[PDB]
């Protein structure tokens, strides 16, 4: 070591709540320990160093603690802006051969905001797709929380292949997601069917958008 | 003070890249650690190497890295990471970062400064430029006050693609999704934008640096 | 003109 391990791998708490992330060093490191925030698609951000010193700019509801082999990052009064992955790190140079810079494995914090049902859009394939031999159908679910399930139906028949799902990170203001779901078929497959359907289910709510090939 | 990485992109297995970190708006009265940290897609931060900015140029390596990576100060504002004998396992976003040295014990002894990162893909797969298809509601629909238009970026290799609307001019109501990967290995992503019906046609600008292409697709209801 | 090392680990 020192090898850093983090628990839990994931935490989920409501806005205004508290999250405690644990960092274990496989051997004593005094307080030579930093914490970082990283949101999907962005660079890491220093929150805390020397275990408990707040980096400039960072809100006081972030509290660092610990020593030797155990450390915690405790986030009070959770905001949607706190949705991210958090990493602890060694930061120590004692000599030319005595040093540590490795990170822990990370903890994802999901922040549970107010429930918002999705609206759903479906986009039939642009005219110049079919000639390529394959067609991709885009379905989009807007501004929702909590998570949804997507289902593609072709003439009533549920699809299980050719589907890729992509979700945007929680909105920093209201915790909501956006979802992009695509359905890819060969052109011959696409022209043999009429009704194309995307169903987005959120708990006991479903929102369905369809289109008929021939009308588009 | 800020940091910017360059020199990333596609490279074949067994090959070499040299990444460069350029520092802007810095001073030289204190000494710093300049480090490289990488992150494979969907994975954690992984420390590679650091070097001190004093005359000694003392450097520190992760054990997995010391044999194939070399870190250097090439000027007062530039540090390089030379990466060799590369494999798929080295595919990652490579970050440049800086932190204070110990000093009196009163410094910021952690990585407080980070670059945006540069993406290295180690693959035998030839770079491939994406096709861009417009996204617009079914023309059989009754139009309404506002409309969401879009661009489907299909079949590129490797990552990344970036997307702006009207050359950066239009950002309100834009949502650009993370890429997905088709079973063939190619990537795709979507960008949609919400606009009013009487609004001019919108243009998505799709950049794929690995093939030196930019595609402008103009979309309308 | 050198950077300072941090002290040894207390423990």
């Amino acid at each position: 070591g020192p090898v850093l391990t983090q628990t839990p791998p994931s935490a989920s708490e409501p806005v205004g709540g508290t999250v405690t992330i644990k960092c274990q060093a496989s051997q004593a490191i005094d307080e030579y320990l930093g914490w970082y925030q990283q949101k999907p698609g962005q660079r890491p951000k220093l929150l805390m160093y020397y275990a408990s010193t707040l980096a400039s700019g960072v809100p006081s509801r972030f509290k660092g603690s610990g020593s030797g082999t155990q450390f915690t990052l405790t986030i009070s009064d959770l905001e949607c802006a706190d949705a991210a992955t958090y990493y602890c790190q060694n930061y120590y140079v004692g000599s030319s051969t005595n040093y540590a810079f490795t990170f822990g494995g990370g903890t994802e914090v999901v922040v549970k905001g107010d429930p918002v049902a999705p609206t759903v859009l479906i986009f039939p394939p642009a005219a110049d797709q079919v000639a390529t031999g394959t067609v991709t159908i885009v379905c989009v679910a807007n501004k929702y929380f909590p998570d949804v399930t997507v289902t593609w139906e072709v003439d009533g028949t549920t699809q299980t292949t050719g589907i890729e799902n992509s979700k945007t990170p929680q909105n920093s203001a209201d915790c909501t997601y956006n979802l992009s779901s695509t359905l890819t078929l060969t052109s011959t497959q696409y022209n043999s069917h009429k009704e194309y359907t995307c169903k987005v289910t959120q708990g006991t709510t479903s929102v369905v958008q369809s289109f008929n090939r021939g009308d588009c | 003070q800020s940091l910017e990485e360059s020199g990333g992109g596609p490279v074949k297995p067994g090959g070499t890249l040299t990444l460069t970190c350029k520092a802007s708006g810095i001073d030289f009265s204190s000494f710093y650690y300049m480090c490289w940290v990488r992150q494979a897609p969907g994975k954690g931060l992984e420390w590679i190497a650091c070097i001190v900015t004093d005359i000694t140029g003392e450097s520190y390596y992760a054990t997995w890295a010391k044999g194939r990576f070399a870190i250097s100060k090439t000027s007062s504002t530039t540090v390089t990471l030379q990466m060799t004998s590369l494999t798929a396992a080295d595919t990652a976003t490579y970050f440049c970062a800086r932190g204070d040295t110990y000093g009196y014990g009163d410094t910021v002894y952690a990585l407080n400064l980070w670059g945006p990162g540069t993406l290295v893909t180690v693959s035998s797969g030839q770079p491939k430029a994406p096709s861009v298809f417009p996204l617009a509601p079914c023309c059989g629909d009754t139009p309404s006050s506002t409309v969401t238009l879009g661009c489907l970026v299909k079949g590129y290799l490797p990552e990344p693609v970036t997307v702006t609307w009207n050359s950066g001019t239009l950002t309100n109501g834009v949502r650009t999704f993370p890429s997905v990967r088709q079973s063939s290995g190619l990537y795709s992503l979507s960008s949609v934008v919400s606009v009013t019906s009487s609004s001019q046609p919108v243009t998505c600008n799709v950049a794929h640096p690995a093939t030196n292409t930019k595609v402008d697709k103009t979309v309308a209801p | 003109g050198k950077a300072m090392y941090a002290p040894p680990i207390r423990g």
